[PDB]
């Protein structure tokens, strides 16, 4: 079908930053 | 989680912070600024404007007067006499430059978080005194508002603002002269805007002098719990808060700020058929002159005509990505063509425009009177009102790219589809790969940003009030 | 014990429309055509 | 538990009974105006 | 249907075909919900605003409470004494088995409803449907905002299941 | 010159005086006539 | 393609369960 | 109506049948002038 | 380096990160749809 | 005198009236008068074409307070308005009581912020409440004002009625296809989540409770003392673990979260509405859409849904919309067959 | 309130008087036919003039008034 | 103690002056909004596109 490229990027994004970020965190804690 | 809570105690610290977000906004006008030089389109300012790229930041720099390029490309179209020393390609580099700086001084405050300098002050190391900075960053702020009302704009140092006339597009940068009285406080004559910040700019300097020499009484301490930063926070975002609920509507609606060139047109002036009307007039008006019908609609300039189709409202589109206008109709190029539907008995026609409120429309026609002649049916069956059963006819009197006639079923048909969207036109879909879908102008799209954001300010003001005037309560 | 503000006012206040508008319908469903 | 005291299981049933009443109308009148209805 | 998509169709097709807009187990149900909504909004909001606000907490941490904690986590008599002074005395509660006992009567008792009206509607006893107020002055059939309720209901019932009927009533 | 949106804008001005001025006075009033309860 | 991405955003929000339901830190009453 | 000769009694007849629930009701009098418990 | 106006301690905890994850990617579902479409 | 009205003012007697107190009363009372008014006593078929009351004869259900004309936009048409000429009957005729209702009622919601503001420095409590009290604030802004304000005028505003605000959801199913907004569905989580929560949390609590804390074995007591309370967390966890696997206890997050779930979700639902006000949606999927065009043999939910509302659309916008004043002919009408 | 004023008998007497007064004070406010003229609120005598099948609109913002009265002559 | 320039330490304050001043504000808001939202009229005060001098 058709659909926008450009949402796969957004979408792993969506995944990852938020993610990655609270990742970092939590070694921090231990 | 919390971490920025660290910086509320240090102010070198905190001028260092407060240093990068403006640091980020500098280096962003130029992301943004650059990114659109690239994109924008040079070839048609008539068919093809600024509103209907989807390009954002250009308007405002537009709107104060930048109109060059390094490169030669004007938006007034007029290019024999252009050298602008410093537009467009030049404003760009100055906010990058300006982003640049600051960010490097930011660290050298982050760094350097001392009071222990070359400095003059009042303020004893672990404190700001509040009341005095207001009345600081007030009086020069106030300055500021009256030197671009007074010489920006009006022409005395030339970057006059740029105006319209009520329709068309004679609109081009000119000084601006504020009328004081009251025809000019309204929103639409550029007199109110200069008037304003002229007036405002005074009452900010006294303001200013009598906020600097004035000490809080016993309100801003006792009260308000002004010791600490806290307070200066939720004072200002409900002020923020204000004002984007106010440009908003400014936007929305439309003031002397919010031209069109530069925006695009309103859902007001579709729903008034405001365009409609001015082209009307100038038909009756030439038409009593002597004048045939063909030769009266082959008359009224274009761009007017343009203003008039309904794919230039801000119509739909919540989640539609890259949503510039044309990967919706496409890269428009056409024709001020009005289309005639008359029967077969030679009475005119008239067919019901479509709602910027629905997303599809039931084609039909009208007599002048109210009455229903044609309809495109549903149940062929049972059908009575068809195009065929009347035998309907549309006769093109327009702009040089239609001045001609036809007849089929079929064919008539589409047109009074395309003719419920207002003024008829032809687009360059293939360039874009439009899918055909309307998308809508910067307008909605300012728009719905600066209200969610202002709405979602009411809760940053409520929060940190609160938050500010409890201290022992969020200790618990 | 007085007549008061609160308790006094806000009872009337709301309590005593009531009536005034029960009294009104009472007589609605009576009407004709 | 009468020995002459001022009432409250009785107030408790008027009024209970006195709405009920006017309810009652709300839906008498109910009938009144939809009953025309073609 | 298992879709989310569907989900909506069967709610759309459903009110079109029963009106359940108007209907008190599902108008309870809306209770329950909503109601739900404002108490456990209010609840943890009291709950939260009168803890015990001297407990190990400071500006830069914040760490709970364990059953070995005796006085519990919050000062009940701030909170019964807020939300009395908000309104009135007996509009607060007084214990704290009534207001827990509360949240899991309104919720629950909501659905039972709404789990009904379905159920009810499931053979043929639709909600309400005041389709018409008259003027028998001349009998002008005036329309009341249910009507242009019906006027919608209308549009999806001619719709439903496009092309699936042969005949001229639904009856199921 | 005043045209009748005039008047009204005055007339709100003024019902506005009329509500606001009652309100105060009424109350500045009962405060003072119940005093607050007090020993220092 | 729209697909796995969907699946894939899928297979994480189980495997999170598993690890939080069988890898949480501990309830205990050692206070 | 077909009673015949009751024919009188429509009346008493059709308030008659609500009764059960009014027992409910007194029940709840029942206990107010018994101060609830 | 010598500064201490500020507390210099950030934590998150396990629990912390599980409700942080199962909201983005909760979140991501929903949204993919839209941005993809 | 002044700190004096302070106290005479926030004496504490039975209803307390604070400083917020002058503007919460004359509004939250105005606003319900207004309301129960009309609701009683006035039509809105000058306006609107329908039966506005109950002098008209409308059930509780029907009876409404209808919003001004379309005609009018957004003209503030106070008692004193230009138009309204200062004849009240008219004003009411025209409608210019939702103005009344709407504004006054904003203010009663402004008030009712101050008046929770007020009684937490007063007894020391928490703000938080005041502040779980925005998302209905939004909501509300989000509904009768903004959007109203974005589109052609108040008309379309949500109307003062129950039925009315009915018809309110079917109209946004049609033209906005508001279900598959994102939006309204986590908006539709929070709230569905409130009720799941304060079902759990109740029941929990309930059953929990400890054991012979009565001989008698029914629950109306407690005390002050009662520091401990009715009932254990060490035994929730381990029944919440084990039925359904999770249970982070911590009394002090449960209820936070508490106010998370409900509250975060209808400011998004309010966004939403923000976004509608644009008339810009979220109606659409163009992928869907072209290959819905290209080939006959596909068909979702997706689409299903799409023909329903063109069928709302069609047969309700003509007696739903009396300015444009929409004439459709049998024919016309989209419809499937045989009904 | 634990009761107060409702145990008295003053209370009664007080408004055994006032409350059916109130009650009946509104009932005439109906048969008279105030609201109708204060309120505006056309009869079933005057929604339709006989025979005018249309619904009576509004269009202009300040003839309002002008038009609301432009209606009510006419059903006359 | 008036030394010079107006002075007043803690003092009530100077709450009147202010008071009087945010009043000539809401008093100016209300203007401009009634104007934009064309609740008030004046003579060549048109809130159309049109207004051109
Ligand atoms: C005027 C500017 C302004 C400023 C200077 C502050 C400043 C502050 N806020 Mg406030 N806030 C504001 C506006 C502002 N706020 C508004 C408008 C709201 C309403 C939503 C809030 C709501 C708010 C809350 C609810 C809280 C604060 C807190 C704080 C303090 C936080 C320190 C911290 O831990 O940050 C940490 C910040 C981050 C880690 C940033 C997260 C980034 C956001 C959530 C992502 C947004 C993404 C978006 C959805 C789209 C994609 C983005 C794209 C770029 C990819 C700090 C004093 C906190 C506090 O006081 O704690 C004790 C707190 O709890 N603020
Ligand atoms: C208003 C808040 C503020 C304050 C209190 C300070 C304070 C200070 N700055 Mg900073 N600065 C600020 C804002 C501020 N700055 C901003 C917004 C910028 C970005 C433009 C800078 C950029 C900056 C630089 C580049 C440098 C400083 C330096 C200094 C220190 C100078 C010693 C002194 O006593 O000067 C007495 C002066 C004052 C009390 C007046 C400050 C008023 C304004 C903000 C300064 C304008 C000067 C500007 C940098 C000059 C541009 C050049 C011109 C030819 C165009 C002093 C601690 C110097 C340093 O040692 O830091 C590492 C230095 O080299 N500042
Ligand atoms: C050297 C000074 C400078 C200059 C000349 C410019 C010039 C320009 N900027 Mg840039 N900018 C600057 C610094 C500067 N900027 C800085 C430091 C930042 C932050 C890093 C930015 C960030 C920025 C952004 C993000 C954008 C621009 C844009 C623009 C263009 C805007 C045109 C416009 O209509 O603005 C209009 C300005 C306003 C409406 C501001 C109104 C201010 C409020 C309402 C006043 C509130 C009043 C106060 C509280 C009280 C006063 C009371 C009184 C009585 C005293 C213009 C070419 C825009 C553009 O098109 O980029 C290419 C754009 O998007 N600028
Ligand atoms: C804070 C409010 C404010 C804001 C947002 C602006 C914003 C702007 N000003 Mg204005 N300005 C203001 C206050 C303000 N001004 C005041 C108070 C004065 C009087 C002192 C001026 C005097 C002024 C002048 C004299 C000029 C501007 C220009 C501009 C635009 C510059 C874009 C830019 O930054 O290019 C980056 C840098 C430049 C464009 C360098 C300009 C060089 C200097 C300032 C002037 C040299 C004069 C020379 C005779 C002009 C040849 C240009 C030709 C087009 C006429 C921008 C829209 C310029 C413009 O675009 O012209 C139409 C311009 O020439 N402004
Ligand atoms: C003031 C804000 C702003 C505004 C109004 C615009 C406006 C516009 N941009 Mg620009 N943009 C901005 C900031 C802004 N931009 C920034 C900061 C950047 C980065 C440099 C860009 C980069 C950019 C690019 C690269 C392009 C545009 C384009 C456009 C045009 C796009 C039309 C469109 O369909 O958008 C679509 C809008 C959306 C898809 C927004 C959807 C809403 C979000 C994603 C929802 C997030 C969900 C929620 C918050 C999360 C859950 C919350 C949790 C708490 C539960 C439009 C004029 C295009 C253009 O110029 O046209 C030719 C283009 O190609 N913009
Ligand atoms: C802003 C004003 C507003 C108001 C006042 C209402 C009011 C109402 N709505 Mg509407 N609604 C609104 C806006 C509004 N709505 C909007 C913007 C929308 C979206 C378009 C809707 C959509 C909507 C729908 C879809 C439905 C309703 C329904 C209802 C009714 C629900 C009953 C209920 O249980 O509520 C929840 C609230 C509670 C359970 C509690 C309220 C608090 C009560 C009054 C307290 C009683 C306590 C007592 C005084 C003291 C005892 C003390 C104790 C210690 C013993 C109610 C009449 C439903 C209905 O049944 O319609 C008839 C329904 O189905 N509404
Ligand atoms: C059915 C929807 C719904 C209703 C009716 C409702 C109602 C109420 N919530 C209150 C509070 C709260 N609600 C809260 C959270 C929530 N409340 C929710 C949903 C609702 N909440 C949800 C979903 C949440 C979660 C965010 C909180 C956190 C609080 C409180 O603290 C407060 C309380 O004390 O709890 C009981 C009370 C506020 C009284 C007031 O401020 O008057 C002032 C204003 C008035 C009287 C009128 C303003 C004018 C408006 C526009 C007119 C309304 C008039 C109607 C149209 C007329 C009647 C209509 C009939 C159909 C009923 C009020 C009983
Ligand atoms: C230093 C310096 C320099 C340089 C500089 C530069 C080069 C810079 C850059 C800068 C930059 C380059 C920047 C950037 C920035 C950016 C930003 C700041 C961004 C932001 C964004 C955002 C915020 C986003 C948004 C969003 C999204 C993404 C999604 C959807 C939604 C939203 C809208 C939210 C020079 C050589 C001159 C000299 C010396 C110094
Ligand atoms: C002898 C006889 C008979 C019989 C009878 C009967 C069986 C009766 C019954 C009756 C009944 C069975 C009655 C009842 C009544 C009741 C009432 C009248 C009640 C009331 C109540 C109330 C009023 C209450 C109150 C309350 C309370 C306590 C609490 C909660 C709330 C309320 C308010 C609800 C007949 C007819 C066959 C005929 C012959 C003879
Ligand atoms: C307009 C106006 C005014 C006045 C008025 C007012 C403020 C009023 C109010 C009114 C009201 C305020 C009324 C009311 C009425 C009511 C009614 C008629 C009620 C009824 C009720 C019922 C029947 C109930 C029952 C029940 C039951 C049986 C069970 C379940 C629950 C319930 C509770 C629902 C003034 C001069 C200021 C000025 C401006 C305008
Ligand atoms: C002595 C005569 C004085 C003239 C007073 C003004 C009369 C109205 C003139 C409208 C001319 C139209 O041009 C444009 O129209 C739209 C309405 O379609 C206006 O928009 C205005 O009306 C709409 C709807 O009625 C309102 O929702 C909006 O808030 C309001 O500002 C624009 O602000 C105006 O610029
Ligand atoms: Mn699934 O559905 Ca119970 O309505 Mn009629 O019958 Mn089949 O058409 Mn729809
Ligand atoms: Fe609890």
């Amino acid at each position: 079908m058709e659909v926008n490229q450009l949402g796969l990027i957004a979408t792993a994004l969506f995944v990852l930053v938020p993610s990655v970020f609270l990742i970092i965190l939590y070694v921090q804690t231990e | 989680y919390r971490v920025h809570t660290v910086l509320i105690n240090d102010p070198g610290r905190l001028i260092a912070a407060h240093l990068m977000h403006t640091a980020l906004v500098a280096g962003w006008a130029g992301s943004m600024a650059l990114y659109e030089l690239a994109t924008f389109d040079p070839s048609d300012p008539v068919l093809n404007p600024m509103w209907r790229q989807g390009m954002f930041v250009l308007p405002f720099m537009a709107r104060l007067g930048v109109t060059g390029s390094w490169s030669g490309w004007s938006i007034t179209g007029e290019t024999g006499i252009d050298p602008g020393f410093w537009s467009f390609e030049g404003v760009a580099l100055a906010h990058i430059v300006l982003s640049g700086l600051l960010f490097l001084a930011a660290c050298w405050h982050w760094v350097y978080w001392d009071l222990e300098l070359f400095r003059d002050p009042r303020t004893g190391e672990p404190a700001l005194d509040l009341p005095k900075m207001f009345g600081i960053h007030l009086f020069l702020a106030g300055l500021l508002c009256f030197g671009f009302g007074a010489f920006h704009l009006t022409g005395l140092f030339g970057p006059g603002m740029w105006v319209s006339d009520p329709y068309g597009l004679t609109g081009s940068v000119q000084p601006v002269a504020p009328e004081w009285g009251p025809d000019g406080f309204n929103p639409y004559n550029p007199g109110g805007v200069v008037a304003h910040h002229i007036a405002a700019g005074i009452v900010g300097i006294i303001a200013g002098l009598f906020h600097i020499l004035v000490r809080p009484p016993q309100r801003l301490y006792k009260a308000l719990r002004m010791g600490n930063i806290e307070t200066v926070l939720s004072s200002s975002i409900a002020a923020v808060f204000f004002a984007a609920f106010v440009v908003a509507g400014t936007m929305w609606y439309g003031s002397a700020t919010t031209p069109i060139e530069l925006f695009g047109p309103t859902r007001y002036q579709w729903d008034s058929s405001y365009f409609q009307q001015e082209i009307n007039r100038r038909v009756q008006a030439s038409l009593a002159s002597g004048a045939t019908l063909e030769e009266a609609w082959s008359a009224i300039p274009e761009k007017l005509a343009f203003y008039d189709y309904i794919g230039n409202n801000p119509a739909k589109g919540g989640l539609f990505r890259t949503g510039p206008m044309n990967k919706g109709d496409g890269i428009a190029q056409a024709w001020k063509g009005h289309a005639v539907f008359r029967n077969k008995e030679g009475e005119e026609l008239f067919v019901r425009r479509m709602p910027a409120f629905f997303e599809s429309f039931p084609v039909i026609l009208t007599d002048k009177n109210g009455v229903v002649k044609a309809d495109i049916p549903f149940r062929r069956a049972e059908s009575k009102y068809s195009f065929e059963q009347q035998g309907v006819t549309v006769s093109f009197y327009g702009g040089e790219l239609n001045g001609q006639t036809f007849t089929d079923p079929p064919t008539v048909k589409s047109y009074a589809r395309k003719a419920i969207f207002g003024e008829i036109f032809e687009f360059d879909t293939e360039t874009l790969n439009s899918d055909g879908i309307f998308r809508t102008s910067p307008r909605g799209w300012f728009t719905f940003a600066h209200a969610v954001f202002a709405l979602l300010f009411f809760f940053g003001h409520i929060w940190h009030g609160a938050r500010t005037l409890f201290r022992d309560v969020f200790s618990g | 014990y007085p007549i008061f503000t609160v308790r006094w006012v806000a009872v009337h206040t709301l309590a005593v429309p009531t009536i005034f508008f029960l009294g009104a319908i009472a007589a609605m469903q009576f009407i004709q055509r | 538990s009468e020995g002459g005291r001022i009432p409250l299981w009785i107030v408790a049933t008027v009024a209970g009974m006195g709405v009920i009443v006017i309810v009652g109308l709300f839906f008498y009148g109910a009938y009144a105006g939809l009953g025309s209805s073609l | 249907p298992l879709g989310i998509s569907g989900t909506f169709n069967f709610m759309i097709v459903f009110q079109a075909e029963h009106n359940i807009l108007m209907h008190p187990f599902h108008q309870l149900g809306v209770a329950g919900v909503f109601g739900g909504a404002l108490f456990c909004a209010m609840h943890g909001s009291l709950v939260t605003s009168s803890l015990i606000r001297e407990t190990t907490e400071t500006e830069s941490a914040n760490y709970g409470y364990k059953f070995g904690q005796e006085e519990e986590t919050y000062n009940i008599v701030a909170a019964h004494g807020y939300f009395g002074r908000l309104i009135f005395q007996y509009a607060s509660f007084n214990n704290s088995r009534s207001l827990h006992f509360f949240l899991a009567a309104w919720p629950v008792v909501g659905v039972w409803f709404t789990a009904l009206g379905i159920s009810t509607m499931a053979f043929n006893l639709n909600g309400f449907n005041f389709n018409h107020s008259v003027i028998d002055a001349k009998g002008n059939v005036i329309n009341t905002w249910a009507d242009i309720i019906n006027r919608a209901n209308l549009g999806m019932e001619v719709m439903h299941e496009r092309n699936a009927h042969n005949f001229p009533l639904d009856l199921a | 010159t005043i045209t009748p949106s005039l008047k009204g804008f005055f007339i709100g001005l003024l019902s506005g005086a009329v509500v606001l001025g009652l309100t105060f006075a009424v109350l500045i009033a009962i405060s003072q006539i119940d005093k607050v309860q007090r020993s220092l | 393609m729209e697909t796995i991405t969907y699946v894939f955003i899928f297979a994480c929000i189980i495997a999170l369960f598993f690890f939080a339901i069988f890898f949480r830190e501990p309830p205990r009453i050692t206070k | 109506k077909l009673p015949e000769a009751y024919a009188i009694f429509d009346p008493l007849v059709d308030v008659l049948p609500v009764i059960p629930v009014l027992f409910l009701a007194l029940a709840f009098v029942w206990q107010a002038a018994v101060g609830f418990r | 380096m010598e500064p201490n106006p500020n507390r210099q301690p950030v934590e998150l905890n396990r629990t912390s990160l599980y409700l942080g994850l199962l909201l983005i990617l909760v979140l991501a579902l929903l949204f993919s749809s839209y941005f993809f479409n | 005198w002044f700190d004096i009205l302070d106290d005479w003012l926030k004496r504490d007697r039975f209803v307390f009236v604070g400083w917020s107190g002058i503007l919460l009363f004359p509004c939250a009372y105005l606003a319900l008068g207004g309301w129960l008014t009309g609701t009683t006593f006035v039509t809105s078929w000058y306006t609107h074409g329908l039966a506005s009351s109950y002098l008209e004869g409308c059930n509780f259900l029907t009876v409404a307070v209808s919003t001004p004309a379309n005609s009018m936009g957004h003209s503030l048409l106070l008692l004193w308005g230009p138009e309204a000429q200062g004849d009240f009957t008219r004003w009411c005729q025209l409608g210019g009581l939702w103005t009344f209702i709407a504004l006054h009622g904003a203010f009663g919601l402004i008030g009712f912020m101050l008046r929770q503001f007020e009684i937490a420095r007063l007894v020391g409590v928490r703000p938080y409440n005041a502040i779980a009290f925005s998302a209905p604030i939004a909501v509300f802004v989000s509904v009768f004002l903004i959007y109203p304000l974005g589109q052609s005028s108040w008309f379309f505003a949500p109307s003062f009625g129950v039925a009315a605000i009915f018809r309110f959801l079917l109209f946004f199913q049609g033209f906005h296809n508001w279900t598959l907004n994102p939006f309204h569905m986590m908006g539709v989580a929070g709230v569905l989540g409130g009720a799941l929560l304060c079902a759990i949390h109740g029941a929990t609590v309930e059953n929990t409770l400890f054991q012979d804390g009565e001989g008698a074995s029914t629950f109306r007591a407690f005390n002050p003392t009662q520091a401990e309370e009715t009932y254990s967390m060490v035994t929730a966890n381990r029944f919440w673990s084990q039925i359904f696997g999770i249970a982070f206890s911590n009394k002090r997050w449960l209820h936070f979260f508490m106010l998370f779930v409900p509250v975060t979700g209808l400011w998004m639902s309010a966004i939403g509405v923000v976004g509608l006000a644009l008339n810009l949606r979220s109606y659409d999927f163009i992928s869907q859409e072209i290959r819905a065009a290209e080939d006959p043999e596909f068909e979702t939910f997706y689409t299903k849904n799409l023909l329903l509302n063109e069928g709302i659309r069609a047969w309700m916008a003509p007696q739903d919309q009396p300015h444009e004043n929409f004439v459709f002919p049998e024919e016309v009408l989209p419809r499937g067959n045989a009904l | 309130p634990f009761s107060d004023i409702i145990t008295s008998v003053r209370y009664w007497v007080i408004h055994s008087i006032t409350i059916p007064a109130l009650f009946i004070a509104g009932w005439l406010f109906v048969s008279t036919g105030l609201a109708y003229d204060v309120f505006g609120t056309p009869r079933p005598d005057s929604y339709y003039a006989q025979e005018q099948r249309s619904i009576p609109l509004v269009t202009d913002r300040f003839e309002a008034k002008q038009q609301v009265e432009t209606f009510l002559e006419q059903l006359k | 103690l008036n030394s010079e320039y107006g002075k007043v330490a803690p003092g009530w304050g100077t709450t009147p002056l202010m008071a009087v001043f945010m009043g000539l504000f809401l008093v100016f808001l209300l203007i401009i909004l009634e104007i934009y939202n064309s609740t008030l009229i004046l003579d060549g005060v048109n809130v159309s596109w049109k207004a051109l001098g």
